[PDB]
C-alpha cells in the first residue's frame, strides 16, 4: 500500500541550520589539459555552466548525539530521520555569456536571403565561426540521484530489407552525473556515434554524449524520492540560417517541383541547418539567491532525505563568460604580434545554506516492514534487522609467523564495497559538523522565522 | 559497554557562548526627526583620462568623471548629545546616550537619460566571425 | 579565441529607481537602521544617464 | 599559465565597477594594454561581496 | 463499456432503466520533448530579387 | 521646482521617455587631448600613424 511521509511520523519543533563556505573551482572553459607524459596528471580541469552540476551533500546520522532531553525520544522504538524546510543558493559572479565554436564548422553556404547557382564540387571547405547557445536557468533536489535520458545508436536489424543503409537509434534512460552536458538544441544525444566529422559541433562539445532529465518518468516514479522540487526558465530563437557540406544519403522526389536546366541543371542539397541565439536577459528574470518553501511537495516523500544525503543540480548561464589572459614572452619597444600569448580561465562559486527539522518516528511492528519493501539499507542502518552470528569456533592459535611449514596466509579484507556512487564523479560537501541551532545568528533563520510566523 | 572498543566519534552540542542580538530590544525609540538639505553639487572632468601639468605631476588639469566608477559618498553628521534642546525631561544625560537613526530614502538625479559610449583606438580585433 | 561585443538595450522612465522616496520597513542585519560614527557610506551605481 | 588567487578591498571613490568584463587587475594581467579600451586597462575594476 | 463492470447490484441501479455514461473531469498534457525548432526550404526556391533595400 | 518656497509652478507632471543607439560612427576634427603614450604600444607602419578616435 502506497503512502506518503504524512502518515505514521510526528511533526517536532526543533530546528537546526545548516549552510556552506566558499567553494573553490577555476578551470579552463575548453578541456582539461593533461601531462604530455601521463593522462591521469591534469593542470588545469574543463569548467563550464553549461556541464550538469551535480552535487551532493554529507550529513550525519542524528541519533549520534547528547542532549539532556529524551523525554520525546524514547531509544527503544524511535528514530531520527533528517528532512529540508529551507534553502538558498548563494552565487558569486556578474553576470556573463560567452560563446563558442568549431573552427572548422559545417557550413556551406548561408540560406536566408539568397543563393546564386551552383553549389560547387570540393572535398575540404570547412572554417573558424562562432555563436552563442540556449540560455536556461533551473535546479532540481530529490533524495535520490536525479535521471536523464540521451539518444544514441541502436541494433542494426535482421538483413531481411536489403534496401539501404541508414542507422538505428534509440534514447538511453541514465541517472546523470557531474560534469555532463546539457542538450542546447540538437537534440540530447551522442556526438560521437552519431555524428562522424564531430565539425558540425563545437570542440567542447563534440566529444560528449549530451543528456536531458527525465522529470517525466520521476514524475511517473511512485513515491517521487528523486524528486522534492525544481525549477526552469528558457528562451531562444535563431539567429541565421546554413547549411552542410557532404553527400546527402537522401534524394528527393522529382515531381514534387520541376528542375531546371544547364546552370541549373544540378539539383543544390538541402541540408539546411538554422543557429541559434538566446534572448536578452534581465535581473529580474533571476531565479536563484531566494527561498523557495517547502509547504507542499510533489510525491509522497515530503523532504525526507534518505540515507542523511541530498542530491542537488543547477544549470545556469547568464554567468557563462571567460576570463582569458594575455602576456608576453619578449620585453619590446613596437608593436609585433608574434611577442604575446594567452591563457583563458573560468570561474565558479557555490554556496547553499539551509533550514531544517528533525523528527522522531516511532518503530511498530508494521512500519518496519513497509521501509523493508521500500530498501532494506536504512533499516540496516538502524542496525534493527539483524541474526545472531555463529561460527565463534577458531583455533589459529600460534605465537610466531616466520615458519617453514607455511599455510599461505590472505589477508586485507575489502569488505565495506557497498556504495554504488563510486562509477560517478560527483563534486560533493561534508557540511556534518557546520551545525548549529540559533537562527538568528544566521541570516537565513531569520528571514525564516517571520517568514513561519513567528 | 559494548563487546567492541568501538571507537567511533561522538557528536556534541556547541558550548554555550555569549552571543550577538539585534539592536532592537534596547534602544528607546524617539519620534522627533530632522531634514538633511543637501543643495546642489557639481562635478566635472574628461572621461577619456585625467588631464595634468607636463611640468608638475600632480597637478590635474581637469579629473577623470565617468558614470561606471563607483559612486560612493561620505556624509558627514553632527553628534546628537550635544545639541541644544527646548526639552531634557525626557531624557537624563547621565545615564543615556542620543544616536541617530535613518528613516528617510531619496535619490535625486539631475540629467537627462542616456549613455556614452567608447572603445579603444588600437583595439586588436583579428577577424570577424559572425558570418 | 572568439570574442562577442556586448550592447545593453533600451531604456525607459520605468526602469528607474531614483526620484522617488523610500520607506525601509525593516533593514537587512541585527542593526535595524542605526548607523554610528556621524556618517555612513551611500553608494549608487548609473550608467543609464551617461552620456558625454 | 598562472593561477590566480582571488582577495578583496574597501571600495573607494574613483575606482570603476566591472561592465561585465571581469573584476581583476587589469594591470598585472595583461601587459598589452590595447586588448581592451582606453579607460580600463591602467586600472582594476570590482565587483563587491554581497555574501560575507 | 461502462455497464460491464459492475457485478448486479439492485440498490444501486437498475440495468433494465438505467444507463452508465462516461464524462471526463480531468487532463494532463504530457510532452517529452525538450524546446526546440526547425527550418524547412526549398532548393528551386521561386524568388525574383530582393526588395527591401 | 520641487524645493520652490511656496510650490506654485508644480502642482503636477509626467515624464516618459525611452531611448536608445543605433549606430556607432566618429568624429574627423583634431582633437584636443593628445592619448597618453603608456595605454597602449606604439604603431608600425600604417599603424605609427595615428588615427582619430
Amino acid at each position: 500500500k502506497v503512502v506518503s511521509t504524512d502518515e505514521y511520523v510526528s511533526r517536532t519543533s526543533i530546528y537546526y541550520y545548516a549552510g556552506s563556505s566558499r567553494l573553490l573551482a577555476v578551470g579552463n572553459p575548453y578541456f582539461s589539459i593533461k601531462s604530455p607524459n601521463n593522462n591521469k596528471k591534469v593542470l588545469v580541469p574543463k569548467v563550464s555552466g553549461l556541464q550538469y552540476r551535480v552535487f551532493r551533500v554529507r550529513l550525519p546520522d542524528p541519533n549520534k548525539f547528547g542532549f539532556p532531553d529524551t523525554s520525546f525520544y524514547n531509544p527503544d522504538t524511535q528514530r531520527l530521520v533528517w528532512a529540508c524546510v529551507g534553502l538558498e543558493i548563494g552565487r558569486g559572479q556578474p553576470l556573463g555569456v560567452g560563446v563558442s565554436g568549431h573552427p572548422y564548422l559545417n557550413k556551406f553556404d548561408d540560406t536566408e536571403t539568397s543563393n546564386r547557382y551552383p553549389a560547387q564540387p570540393g572535398s575540404d571547405n570547412r572554417e573558424c565561426l562562432s555563436m552563442d547557445y540556449k540560455q536556461t536557468q533551473l535546479c532540481l533536489i530529490g533524495c535520490k540521484p536525479p535521471t536523464g535520458e540521451h539518444w544514441g545508436k541502436g541494433v542494426a536489424c535482421n538483413n531481411n530489407a536489403a534496401a539501404t543503409d541508414c542507422p538505428p537509434l534509440e534514447l538511453f534512460n541514465s541517472i546523470i552525473e557531474d560534469g555532463d552536458m546539457v542538450d542546447t538544441g540538437f537534440g540530447c544525444m551522442d556526438f560521437g556515434t552519431l555524428q562522424a566529422n564531430k565539425s558540425d559541433v563545437p570542440i567542447d562539445i563534440c566529444n560528449s554524449t549530451c543528456k536531458y532529465p527525465d522529470y517525466l518518468k520521476m514524475a511517473s516514479e511512485p513515491y517521487g524520492d528523486s524528486l522534492f522540487f525544481f525549477l526552469r526558465r528558457e528562451q531562444m530563437f535563431v539567429r541565421h540560417f546554413f547549411n552542410r557540406a557532404g553527400k546527402l544519403g537522401e534524394a528527393v522526389p522529382d515531381d514534387l517541383y520541376i528542375k531546371g536546366s544547364g546552370n541549373t541543371a544540378v539539383i543544390q542539397s538541402s541540408a539546411f541547418f538554422p543557429t541559434p541565439s538566446g534572448s536578452i536577459v534581465t535581473s529580474e528574470s533571476q531565479l536563484f539567491n531566494k527561498p523557495y518553501w517547502l509547504q507542499r511537495a510533489q510525491g509522497h516523500n515530503n523532504g525526507i532525505c534518505w540515507g542523511n544525503q541530498l542530491f542537488v543540480t543547477v544549470v545556469d548561464t547568464t554567468r557563462s563568460t571567460n576570463m582569458t589572459l594575455c602576456t608576453e614572452v619578449t620585453k619590446e619597444g613596437t608593436y609585433k604580434n608574434d611577442n604575446f600569448k594567452e591563457y583563458v580561465r573560468h570561474v565558479e562559486e557555490y554556496d547553499l545554506q539551509f533550514v531544517f527539522q528533525l523528527c522522531k518516528i516511532t518503530l511498530t511492528a508494521e512500519i518496519m516492514t513497509y521501509i523493508h519493501t521500500m530498501d532494506s539499507n536504512i533499516l540496516e542502518d538502524w542496525q534493527f534487522g539483524l541474526t545472531p552470528p555463529p561460527s565463534a569456533s577458531l583455533q589459529d592459535t600460534y605465537r610466531f609467523v616466520t615458519s617453514q611449514a607455511i599455510t599461505c596466509q590472505k589477508t586485507a579484507p575489502p569488505k565495506e564495497k557497498e556504495d554504488p556512487l563510486n562509477k560517478y564523479t560527483f563534486w560533493e560537501v561534508n557540511l556534518k559538523e557546520k551545525f548549529s541551532a540559533d537562527l538568528d545568528q544566521f541570516p537565513l533563520g531569520r528571514k525564516f522565522l517571520l517568514q513561519s510566523g513567528l | 559497554s559494548v563487546w567492541r572498543p568501538s571507537e567511533a566519534t561522538v557528536y556534541l552540542p556547541p558550548v554555550p557562548v555569549s552571543k550577538v542580538v539585534s539592536t532592537d530590544e534596547y534602544v528607546s525609540r524617539t519620534s522627533i526627526y530632522y531634514y538633511a538639505g543637501s543643495s546642489r553639487l557639481l562635478a566635472v572632468g574628461n572621461p577619456y583620462f585625467s588631464i595634468k601639468s607636463p611640468n608638475n605631476n600632480k597637478k590635474v588639469l581637469v579629473p577623470k568623471v565617468s558614470g561606471l566608477q563607483y559612486r560612493v559618498f561620505r556624509v558627514r553628521l553632527p553628534d546628537p548629545n550635544k545639541f541644544g534642546f527646548p526639552d531634557t525631561s525626557f531624557y537624563n544625560p547621565d545615564t543615556q546616550r542620543l544616536v541617530w537613526a535613518c528613516v528617510g530614502l531619496e535619490i535625486g538625479r539631475g540629467q537627462p537619460l542616456g549613455v556614452g559610449v567608447s572603445g579603444h583606438p588600437y583595439l586588436n580585433k583579428f577577424d570577424d566571425t559572425e558570418t
